[PDB]
């Protein structure tokens, strides 16, 4: 049962061109596309022509050539369709609107029918994973636009995302509030799955766990691609754990609008610590409930967990993961909602974690992703929406969005809906 | 009508049709529709030489058209150096003020004739004297950051 | 979005603009038969943003030559890189406009205009993927600013989705004592209120300041007063000439400078201020150029930062030096300065750093504020309009052009309402 994933603009390029070149790794797959180890459960995410050669199910767009060029002319020129790597040029300009309306309209179609060519190649095609930015015109307008028409033309698909939340640090536009809220809004009821990122808190982490002093994108990407990957290896391996994409919403998921889970990954390591002591279940287990280790920054003992998953791979024993569980149902105030079963779901992949060679992160013998629902991602939201309304108090910029096909009160249609999310989460917790 | 044409020909720079029109009893205080006369048009557009005339033939150094517009105060806005320097002269008021409570140093001052501004000064030009919404010179060199005007006008 | 059109209009238009090719051919390379004689593909990467590449290597700048006056023809030809614009590209009339905005806009000029017009259309047609015009011109004349003025609108009807972008200079009795400038200007912000998207106001106020009272020049030539426009201008465009992670072209600078379309006026500010022909030790530290990009002193319009607030400042760092510490620096500003930014844009304040140093500096800094503090500039012109046409001098030669008596009502109107509209936002809070 295959998975395509799409990748849109450049921060979904080139987090994609991050996680594919994990893959690769992880599977025993060289840069074009040979593959001697054997020849399975990574046909999820690789088919396989009649040479032997193993190929992403992958689609890459991006309104202008800059990034999808250099996956065209660099390592992994060899990896993929070289149809399913889309490019316009004329891009979103930081602008929902033109990528939704004016410019996106532009590629939709030949988008959707290049998709639709990976889809007829499956035999039990589960759905998507889709990557984007929420900051940019193209990760934002033209995802949005991409899910509607997905919706339409794939009712039965899970479709999830994995999200790139906004930072200061390293933001590009004054505008990305903006176009944050309008993304999810007209988002929220086409995908079933978000796994946002916050620029800002893998930021921290490769300032404070890595020791980069300024961390660039190719920092951010090999950690963001290492936590993805910990995310997707239930879908390319075997194991008992989220073994396709509906499996991810009945464990993560328990009403369909409060559909972004928290990611907290541990241990992460400097690569020049290559001889650093091993650490044990317990303290990687531990390690998932301080908030410094959250893909998202909030305070989860602020709020109530609704669903938890361990994902475990490497030298991991499971007994000892039942006794490091047991001490955090103990020592911790880790309060559940009272309709949730307060038990935490469980899975070992016993192959140690592969990490890139250019990388920072420093081997290990076992490594844990813990998702979570929590009422405590509705932080997040809160932020986004208080620098939404600080702008649009005083309408400003608003005037760029209405000159690009789109009309004054979807800000406030979006806005109003960020409101209702804000007090779901309020309600379950 | 000799006015009419006296009006022209100081507004032209017509030297020698100045000269005739008044030989033939052409009416030197004409004034036009808005009560320029032709020392005020000489002023303006800057023919020194029939200022010069016109003064010695009886002109108003200090009529006022509809406006309190003075010779002065119109030589002060375009900057004729030259001409500020005969009209006073020939006794224009340093101080006259107009409907929009200009002197001549205000709008020498607006229009940074940096060189008039001293000159007007020198003449005794009023530095307290206030337009209608309370401005001096002074003040509009501050709000201005004008530097160099405000210099000049601490003296 | 790859290729600017340039135009230049009028005698300020071309010599500034003549200025700004030999300043970014030496940045690029390029010398001024067109070949790259340079020593990093840094250089090439962008260069088609605003050169055409022709036969064997040569690169030919995309720039439109205009003006009424055909002194102006030969000025530029005589020029060092007078002989790299197209022979085509020079669009020129039988006489000039004398400092008549009517005749530009309405009468000489308007008969030239669709020859010019021609022109843009066939380097237009050529563009891979257009991002838009940038003019130069002064306000205070009349071909620059009448003409200038129309053909923007007319190159708005034909190019709607284009962005123009202007480098405007704004007249002042310090260096033009000829009084009908103001008049001039203030029927051509009339006009670039409504038709520019991105306009950066070069006073020349303040050029004459900084170089007689900064620089100790103490009769400053228009050649001293254009070394400061040519530095501001290649600093302005260093972000679209070299490539950047912050993606810069025409439009996207327009999105994240301009939080209201009439509110598109720039300050512009540079560090190091210098005097040609006067090398310095100056290594200037990244504390030095923090301070000196948010001082009054070292902005292009003479406008006070500190009498406004800015709704957002772009600050584009040039040359090698450390980024943790521009960050820190750039955060110090904020902070200490917090009262000045206007607190309901966050994070309205953006770095960019390039590592090529403009020629003859290792450090540089360059400032794009969109201040309210620019309202400065457009009451200092107001009044000087005003002083005027209360008194109705010099009139006859527009309205004998055809041209009404309520245009100038019209546009002192406009310009007010822009001075207020600026006031609003500077006295708007948070709350
Ligand atoms: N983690 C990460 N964030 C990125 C990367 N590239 C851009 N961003 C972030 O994404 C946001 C900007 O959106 P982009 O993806 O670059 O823009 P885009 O999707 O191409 O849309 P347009 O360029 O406006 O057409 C900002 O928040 C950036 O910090 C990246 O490679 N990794
Ligand atoms: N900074 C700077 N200003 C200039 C330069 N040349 C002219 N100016 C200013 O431009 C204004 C006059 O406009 P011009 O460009 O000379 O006139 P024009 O555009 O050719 O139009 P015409 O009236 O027909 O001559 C005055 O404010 C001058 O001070 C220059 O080279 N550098
Ligand atoms: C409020 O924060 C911001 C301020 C400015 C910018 C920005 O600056 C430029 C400066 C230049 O000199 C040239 C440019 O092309 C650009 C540009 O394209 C651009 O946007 C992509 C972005 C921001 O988020
Ligand atoms: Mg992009
Ligand atoms: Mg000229």
């Amino acid at each position: 049962r295959e998975c395509i994933s799409i990748h849109v603009g450049q921060a979904g390029v080139q987090i994609g061109n991050a996680c594919w070149e994990l893959y690769c790794l992880e599977h025993g797959i060289q840069p074009d596309g040979q593959m001697p180890s054997d020849k399975d459960s990574f046909n999820t995410f690789f088919s396989e022509t009649g040479a032997g050669k193993h190929v992403p199910r992958a689609v890459f767009v991006d309104l202008e050539p800059t990034v999808i060029d250099e996956v065209r002319t660099g390592t992994y020129r060899q990896l993929f369709h070289p149809e399913q790597l889309i490019t316009g040029k004329e891009d979103a300009a930081n602008n929902y609107a033109r990528g939704h309306y004016t410019i996106g309209k532009e590629i939709i179609d030949l988008v959707l029918d290049r998709i639709r060519k990976l889809a007829d190649q499956c035999t039990g095609l589960q759905g998507f994973l889709v990557f984007h930015s929420f900051g940019g015109g193209t990760g934002s307008g033209f995802t949005s636009l991409l899910m509607e028409r997905l919706s339409v033309d794939y009712g039965k698909k899970s479709k999830l995302e994995f999200s790139i939340y906004p930072a200061p640090q390293v933001s590009t536009a004054v505008v990305e509030p903006y176009n944050s809220i309008l993304t999810t809004h007209t988002t929220l009821e086409h995908s079933d799955c978000a796994f946002m990122v916050d620029n800002e808190a893998i930021y921290d982490i490769c300032r404070r766990n890595l020791d980069i002093e300024r961390p660039t994108y190719t920092n951010l990407n090999r950690l963001i691609s290492q936590i993805v990957s910990s995310i997707t290896a239930s879908l390319r391996f075997d194991g008992a754990l989220n073994v396709d994409l509906t499996e991810f919403q009945t464990n993560l998921v328990p009403y369909p609008r409060i559909h972004f889970p928290l990611a907290t990954y541990a241990p992460v390591i400097s690569a020049e610590k290559a001889y650093h002591e091993q650490l044990s279940v317990a303290e990687i287990t531990n390690a998932c409930f301080e908030p410094a280790n959250q893909m998202v920054k909030c305070d989860p003992r602020h709020g109530k967990y609704m669903a938890c998953c361990l994902l475990y791979r490497g030298d991991v024993v499971p007994k000892d993961v039942n006794a490091a569980i047991a001490t955090i149902k103990t020592k911790r105030s880790i309060q559940f909602v009272d309709w949730c079963p307060t038990g935490f779901k469980v899975g070992i992949n016993y192959q140690p974690p592969t990490v890139v060679p250019g990388g920072d992160l420093a081997k290990v013998q076992r490594a844990v992703c813990m998702l979570s629902n929590t009422t405590a991602i509705a932080e997040a939201w809160a932020r986004l929406d208080h620098k939404f309304d600080l702008m649009y108090a005083k309408r400003a910029f608003v005037h760029w969005y209405v000159g690009e096909g789109m009309e004054e009160g979807e800000f406030s249609e979006a806005r109003e809906d960020m409101a209702a999310l804000e007090k779901d989460y309020e309600e379950v917790g | 009508d000799l006015g009419k044409k006296l009006l022209e020909a100081a507004r032209a720079g017509q030297d020698d049709e100045v000269r005739i029109l008044m030989a033939n009893g052409a009416d030197v205080n004409a004034t036009d529709a808005s009560g320029l006369t032709p020392l005020h048009l000489a002023a303006t557009y800057g023919h020194l030489e029939i200022v010069e005339v016109l003064l010695k033939h009886g002109a108003d150094v200090n009529a006022i058209d509809i406006m309190g517009s003075t010779p002065l105060h119109l030589a002060a806005l375009i900057g004729h150096l030259e001409i500020v320097e005969v009209l006073l002269k020939h006794g224009a008021d340093v101080n006259a003020v107009d409907t929009w409570g200009d002197t001549p140093l205000h709008l020498a001052a607006i229009m940074g004739h940096l060189e008039i501004v001293e000159v007007l000064l020198k003449h005794g030009a009023d530095v307290n004297a206030q337009d209608k919404f309370g401005k001096t010179a002074f003040d509009i060199s501050i709000d201005n950051g004008n530097e160099d005007l405000a210099e000049i006008l601490q003296k | 979005m790859r290729e600017i059109v340039h135009i230049q209009a009028g005698q300020c238009g071309n010599q500034i603009g003549a200025k700004f090719w030999e300043v970014i051919s030496d940045e690029h390379g390029i010398d001024p038969t067109g070949s790259y004689h340079g020593d990093s593909d840094l250089q090439l990467e962008r260069i088609n943003v605003y050169y055409n590449e022709a036969a064997g290597n040569k690169y030919v700048p995309r720039a439109i030559l205009v003006d009424l006056e055909p002194g102006t023809m030969d000025s530029v030809r005589s020029g060092p890189f007078g002989q790299i614009f197209r022979p085509d590209n020079f669009v020129f009339g039988q006489s000039g406009a004398g400092n008549n905005w009517a005749k530009g806009h309405y009468t000489e000029g308007a008969e030239l205009v669709d020859s010019v017009l021609d022109v843009v259309r066939k380097e237009s047609e050529s563009c891979d993927c257009l991002q838009g015009f940038q003019l130069t011109h002064s306000l205070g004349g009349g071909t620059g600013s009448g003409m200038g003025t129309l053909l923007i609108s007319k190159i708005r009807e034909e190019y709607p989705d284009r962005i123009m972008n202007t480098f405007s200079v704004v007249p002042s009795p310090k260096v033009s004592d000829t009084v009908v400038e103001p008049y001039n200007a203030t029927l051509s912000v009339h006009q670039l209120v409504e038709n520019t998207d991105e306009t950066y106001c070069i006073d020349n106020e303040a050029l004459y300041d900084i170089c007689f009272r900064t620089l100790k020049l103490t009769t400053p030539t228009y050649g001293d007063l254009n070394h400061l426009v040519s530095a501001t201008m290649s600093g302005v465009t260093t972000c679209l000439r070299f490539p950047g992670q912050l993606n810069a072209d025409l439009r996207k600078l327009a999105v994240n400078m301009v939080p209201f379309p009439r509110l598109h006026f720039f300050m512009p500010g540079f560090a190091p201020l210098t005097s040609r022909g006067s090398q310095q030790y100056r290594a200037l530290t990244v504390p030095e150029l923090t301070q000196q990009m948010f001082d009054a002193k070292n902005m292009m319009a003479a406008c006070d930062p500190r009498h406004g607030r800015y709704l957002t400042v772009a600050a584009v760092f040039r040359g090698r030096m450390s980024m943790k510490e521009v960050d820190e620096q750039m955060l110090n500003v904020q902070n200490k300065n917090s009262s000045y930014f206007v607190e309901w844009i966050p994070n309205n304040v953006k770095t960019a750093v390039c590592d090529i140093p403009p020629r003859g500096l290792k450090m540089s800094a360059t400032f794009i504020g969109n201040s309210t503090a620019i309202q400065e500039l457009f009451k200092r012109i107001s009044e000087q309009f005003t002083a005027m046409f209360r008194r109705k001098a010099f009139l006859h030669w527009y309205t004998g052009e055809g041209m009404d008596e309520m245009e100038f009502t019209e546009a002192e109107s406009n310009m007010n309402d822009l001075v207020s509209e600026y006031q609003q936002y500077q006295d708007a809070t948070a709350d």
